[PDB]
């Protein structure tokens, strides 16, 4: 019930719909155009319908949906492929057999006839439970366990509990009753993007980002349920960042978001998701897409979807949060989902603001963000989830001037500031050490202590060294190396060895693929405390150059080795290369 | 039109009346309930007052 | 010397905290003479609750 | 007295767009009544009547217009501008951006309802700051110092430690004392903070024992946009309520007014009104007054209230809108250098952009020494001569640093180095930084000083 009255270009009115709400998703034409509710003007209705409006007709009918902007989540939701709009385009390709996505697709979002294999918890028949209760957990696959938490805003004492078998989504597992009233809750939640999930208190983060890269992982730390920020637009670091943390992060589960980039990069970053594979620490193989999600919206994705793409992927991940999981969001572009913002505003004629972007943009920028942190779960039983943003900044020329720059980095509180000279210089991690920072370290402190309390005072020792690195820089550039002392020599000398042994990565090389924190702190031991035991005899710079050729080529060995061996190996080969250098460092002092 | 269809429930409203006019577009409901919360809510600034001293 | 010190700290503070909640007991106790005042008041306001004119 | 009414409810909603919700058919509007609209889902949320023409009703909505139903939302007029119930209970609490107490407490017992927004002061019954103030940083009181009634705030560009800078300053604030009842009551409004930032500021209240006089009026990033521009109105409301009608000074602080500055366009931009410099509101000049124009000392009353904003180039430039405009308003500055902050300074205090217009009144004999203004004129205009010393080396070389060149440059030097830094928890008294600052003058010769006269300084003694 529901026709239109007036279509110019995207903005429809439709009358007959008084009891329409404010941003109320709607359906469109016979041919189920998806469009949202802008203005209630009157007893009409007004919708900007995201899919192409030509070929309408008016008095074509509307239909309402009594739901806003919303994802249907619940098992199957991992792996596949979505579209910003929470469409799953490899379902939408297979049912419709050829390539182009239809005008006006109704494929739901998760196959409500697939089986899933379910299993109560041990809950009672006639037991109280509430909104956030897990009541019972799913093996979608195989070893990506998915807990079902009963959907908050919804409680009451149990009335029937499905017995453990197979199910589908269409099945009313669960049952229960409040008031008198009874309701049953099958396994598909839904939950409005813009509404942020149910929490129960904002933890403090407390446990880093082991992202397997030595950079990322010491020199800039950067702690699970925290804002990150790249300056991603050449290079591939991003990808390559993005690989990391699918393959070897920490963290339970990875959704990437990408939103209006360019069509065949997605295709190349989506063919590249399945290729790529991980181990388990137990010795076995797994593919990565057994707990990635992937949110893709290119360029020919319509504006208000490209917009809607970063909320349904964090969304996403706050509902993988909610029982608990560690999960990491991945914004492949913001710069263009800014600019969908600032095609969006422009359909709407609001005012201008610095540089054309709308005055909310910085707002609404922060209000995503926000929804980043270690958070300990709504309901019982008591456990702790995590959600950590990647999202990358992509300036124009690299001047962090936009808008868009200048808010994500007033907001994110890590920025690892990958630079395009030292990808020219081939360096494979292409972090610029002199821009890039980690707030969040004073916090993390804890931990960095509680693993060695030399650790942090290392890492001290190591900004101070690269500080001095460019003033050694200017030094040389000046006067040359002549002039350098020998203690300033044996400072630009490990300066140097540092930056080009430990700072740098060698990513394709088996042996430098994955560095372990224990690896990376005995290597930054074996690193820092050679500087000082080398620093404090000052003795010749030229002897003791040429007497620790040995020494040297452990210090460079100390990266060389691969991780096959182990913790326990490589930290005593590292801790008996450190006392060997000490030795000859002391003795021939 | 009177209460002969529906009314205000008794122990959930003491007493008054409603008024509205056609549509129920506009209503004024001046139920007893209603009248005692804007009264304290008024009133509390001499309520603290006159429970300290 | 810093254990000795701090060893009558352990003492003050607990002094500190039971008197604070004596204090608080006395407070409320002004409120259960707040409760005397309630018992002088009660009526008073609720006389004061007779706005049902026009 | 005038028998009471019931708030009528309409449900005549004709027409939602932006953040601004139409009515029709409306009995007797009142310009800036307070409306809370209760949707039909049966949530509800508070809103402002913005324009009243015949028997319409434009009404902005504060938790946003999502949600809102033609024909099923239902309007509340209460007849009444929005007021903050205001009491003496209020201290040592925290408050939500509207002032919902969030600190698992009971509600606010009103001493008496008070209009937000209140009116100006008679500037015939206006006074003067005549009194200094004991913040606990050096660098802030010897030069361009704070009086018990001044307003000014601190310029500092985003990632800066301006926030730990307002944190030591509160948790360090007192008075000279050269009491405790009236001693200094800190209302610390937060407009715009993030989360971190809340707990930080939490903690560190709560650390320093000096609850039991502190308010908070926390507004975090996640609250409504339109809910921020009504939190300095309350906590300034709240703070006038402390020391004009209790007595008790206060040192408001506001932290991220450009928080504030960017919710300012945000509503502006929502109405489409006539747009100032960088698509500010044109009106933004008001705004700013009716925030800031209230620090001062009224004459019957021995309150004071004293106001120490923090805002933010969001550029790092100080033509910006919204600093431009403070400085116009605001009485002075206090600046934060991140050139400073490159050389690993904790306070980085640069001094040659900062004055305080009425430092000049602070100054005396009743407090600090004869020597003050003239010390401080020195150091204050021969920074620029050592800039400029620098800039001549920079661009020539360091043999175009004469004789007198290279006395300014080592000025400079030692004025960076030993004055301007200080401990993170330092309380350095005036006169022993006061005699470091007449040793920085005198590395110039004692008869190359052109502005000083040499007796001024020549009273006091060193050692």
């Amino acid at each position: 019930y529901g026709y239109v009255r007036k279509v110019s270009g995207p903005v429809v009115i439709a009358d007959g719909m008084n009891g329409a709400a404010m941003y109320e998703l709607v359906r469109v034409g016979h041919d189920n155009l998806i469009g949202e509710i802008i203005r209630l003007e009157g007893d009409s209705a007004t919708i900007q319908v995201y899919e192409e409006t030509a070929g309408l007709m008016v008095n074509d009918p509307v239909l309402r949906t009594h739901k806003p902007l919303s994802v249907e989540l619940g098992p199957g939701i991992l792996g596949n492929i979505f579209d910003g709009i929470q469409r799953p385009l490899k379902t939408i390709a297979i049912r419709s057999g050829d390539v182009y996505i239809p005008r006006g697709v109704s494929v739901p979002a998760l196959d409500k006839d697939t089986l899933w294999e379910f299993q109560p918890k041990k809950i009672g028949e006639g037991d109280l439970l509430t909104g956030g209760d897990l009541y019972a957990t799913v093996f979608e696959n195989s070893l990506m366990q998915h807990h079902v938490a009963l959907p908050p805003d919804a409680m009451g004492k149990v009335t029937y509990v499905a017995p453990a078998g197979q199910y589908s989504l269409k099945d009313t597992v669960l049952e229960l009753e409040f008031q008198g009233v009874k309701k049953s809750f099958t396994m598909l939640q839904a939950w409005p993007v813009r509404t942020p999930r149910p929490v129960s208190s904002k933890l403090a983060a407390d446990t880093p980002l082991l992202t397997g890269q030595r950079v990322l992982d010491a020199l800039f730390p950067s702690v699970l349920g925290g804002t990150c920020a790249i300056p991603g637009a050449f290079g591939c670091g991003k990808t390559v960042i993005s690989q990391a943390l699918s393959k070897y992060s920490n963290s339970d589960t990875v959704v990437y978001v990408g939103c209006g980039e360019r069509g065949n990069e997605m295709a190349e970053v989506l063919m590249d998701f399945p290729q790529l594979t991980m181990t388990l620490p137990d010795g076995r193989e797994e593919s990565v897409m057994k707990r990635t999600t992937l949110v893709a919206n290119t360029s020919n994705m319509p504006v208000a979807a490209r917009e809607a793409s970063i909320y349904t992927g964090i969304t996403i991940a706050e509902y993988f949060r909610d029982m608990g999981y560690n999960v990491s969001m991945m914004a492949d572009s913001t710069s263009r989902w800014a600019e969908a913002l600032r095609e969006i505003s422009g359909r709407l004629a609001e005012m201008p603001a610095d540089s054309g972007y709308p005055a909310y943009l910085a707002a609404r920028l922060a209000s995503f963000y926000e929804r980043a942190g270690k958070v300990k779960c709504l309901g019982g039983p008591e456990r702790t989830g995590s959600v950590t943003i990647v999202g990358a900044v992509s300036p124009p020329g690299g001047d962090f001037s936009d808008p868009v720059t200048s808010a994500t980095l007033s907001i994110v509180q890590v920025f690892w500031g990958l630079d395009k000279k030292l990808a020219q210089r081939k360096h494979f991690p292409s972090v610029n050490w002199l821009i890039s920072y980690s707030k969040y370290s004073t916090a993390l402190e804890s931990f960095y202590e509680q693993f060695d309390p030399d650790f942090i005072n290392i890492r001290t020792k190591a900004r101070e060294v690269l500080q001095r690195e460019d003033d050694l820089n200017e030094i040389v550039q000046l006067v040359g190396k002549d002039a350098l002392a020998e203690g300033d020599k044996i400072t630009l000398e490990t300066a140097k060895l540092l930056r080009e042994d430990y700072l740098a990565q060698n990513a394709f090389t088996p042996y430098d693929k994955f560095c372990p924190f224990y690896k990376s702190v005995w290597m930054m031991r074996n690193i820092i405390h050679f500087y000082n035991l080398a620093n404090q005899a000052v003795i010749t710079y030229t002897l003791i150059k040429h007497r620790l050729g040995d020494l040297f080529y452990r210090l460079v060995s100390q990266k060389f080795e691969d991780p096959a061996e182990g913790e326990p190996a490589l930290v005593a080969k590292f801790k008996k290369l450190h006392e060997d250098l000490t030795a000859g460092f002391r003795a021939l002092e | 039109p009177g209460p002969g269809h529906h009314n205000a429930h008794g122990p959930s409203c003491s007493g008054g009346v409603v008024v509205a006019s056609r549509d129920g577009k506009i209503v004024c409901e001046n139920t007893l309930d209603a009248r005692l919360d804007v009264v304290f809510r008024k009133k509390l600034p001499e309520i603290r007052k006159q429970l300290v001293s | 010397e810093f254990q000795r010190k701090l060893a009558e700290s352990s003492g003050d503070s607990g002094a500190n905290v039971k008197r604070l909640e004596q204090e608080t007991e006395v407070k409320i106790h002004h409120l259960n003479a707040g409760a005397e005042k309630i018992q002088y008041d009660v009526v008073q306001m609720l006389l004061k609750h007779v706005t049902t004119v026009k | 007295e005038g028998t009471l009414e019931v708030a009528m409810e309409y449900r005549t909603v004709t027409g939602v767009a932006g953040p601004l919700v139409i009515l029709d058919k409306v009995k007797g509007p009142k310009y800036y009544e307070i409306v809370n609209i209760r949707l039909g889902d049966g949530t509800m949320r508070r809103g402002q009547v913005l324009e009243v023409d015949g028997e319409k009703a434009v009404v902005q909505v504060f938790e946003g217009t999502s949600g809102i139903d033609n024909k099923f939302t239902t309007v509340q007029f209460t007849g009444e501008v929005l007021k903050t119930p205001v009491s003496l209970d209020m201290l040592g609490r925290i408050f939500n951006g509207s002032g919902k107490p969030i600190d698992n407490g009971p509600p606010i017992l009103p001493e008496a309802y008070l209009d937000i927004s209140g009116s100006s002061i008679n500037p015939s019954e206006r006074t003067y700051p005549e009194e200094m103030i004991q913040t606990g940083i050096s660098t802030i009181d010897v030069m361009n110092s704070i009086a018990r009634g001044q307003k000014i705030p601190l310029f500092s560009a985003a990632g800066l430690p301006h926030n730990e800078i307002a944190a030591q300053i509160c948790r360090q604030a007192g008075l000279v004392k050269r009491g405790e009842e009236d001693n200094f009551a800190i209302v610390f409004a937060a407009m715009g903070v993030n989360m971190e930032t809340a707990q930080f500021f939490k903690r560190d209240f709560e650390e320093n024992g000096s609850m039991e006089r502190v308010t908070l009026f926390l507004n975090l990033a996640n609250d409504p946009t339109i809910e921020r521009i009504i939190t300095p109105r309350i906590a300034l409301t709240t703070a006038e309520y402390l020391a004009y009608e209790c007595g008790k000074h206060v040192l408001v602080i506001l932290t991220d007014m450009s928080s504030y500055a960017d919710a300012l366009r945000e509503v502006s931009a929502a109405r489409e009104e006539v747009p100032g410099r960088r698509g500010y509101p044109g009106y933004m000049y008001t705004d700013l007054a009716q925030i800031y124009e209230r620090a001062g000392r009224i004459e019957g009353r021995k309150g004071s209230i004293t106001q120490i904003p923090i805002l933010t180039m969001p550029n790092d430039d100080i033509t910006h809108p919204t600093p431009d405009l403070t400085g116009y308003i605001t009485e002075g500055q206090i600046y934060i250098d991140r050139q400073l902050q490159n050389r690993q300074i904790y306070p980085p205090i640069n001094v040659l952009p900062s004055l305080s217009r009425l430092m000049k009144s602070a100054i005396g004999e009743g407090m600090t020494r004869r020597d003050h203004s003239d010390v401080s004129n020195q150091l204050y205009a021969n920074y620029a001569i050592g800039k400029d010393v620098q800039a001549m080396k920079a661009v020539v070389g360091e043999e175009a640093l004469s004789s007198e060149d290279l006395l300014y440059l080592e000025f400079l030097d030692k004025f960076e180095r030993k004055f301007v830094a200080q401990g993170a928890y330092d309380s350095r008294n005036i006169f022993q930084s006061l005699d470091l600052a007449w040793t920085l003058l005198r590395i110039f010769p004692r008869e190359l000083l052109h502005r000083i006269p040499g007796k001024t300084l020549d009273q006091y003694y060193s050692r």
